[PDB]
């Protein structure tokens, strides 16, 4: 989105979705 | 391609709530590129993108 060519592209992995996989990532060694 | 006195570049048009010093004519971010050109006719604050 910025001005001279220098675009962000997002991660392919979203913050929600990362906790979602850190929460099974706890729930099975819990 | 909008020209505000010898500015040539691309960009789109829109009123912006800034609010420039009366002698203070165009807008600057952080990395020194223009985002706020002031109407030399009817003084208003317009945002650049
Ligand atoms: C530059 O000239 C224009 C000529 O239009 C001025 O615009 C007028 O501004 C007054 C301000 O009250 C309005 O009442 C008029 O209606 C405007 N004109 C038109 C045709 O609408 C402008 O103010 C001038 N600016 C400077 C800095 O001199």
């Amino acid at each position: 989105q910025k001005f001279n060519g220098l675009t962000v592209l997002p991660p392919l992995l979203t913050d929600e979705m990362i906790a979602q996989y850190t929460s099974a990532l706890l729930a099975g060694t819990i | 391609n909008f020209n505000f006195n010898g500015l040539t570049g691309t960009g789109v048009l829109t009123e912006s709530n800034k609010k420039f010093l009366p002698f203070q004519q165009f807008g600057r971010d952080i990395a020194d590129t223009t985002d706020a050109v002031r109407d030399p006719q009817t003084l208003e604050i317009l945002d650049i993108t």
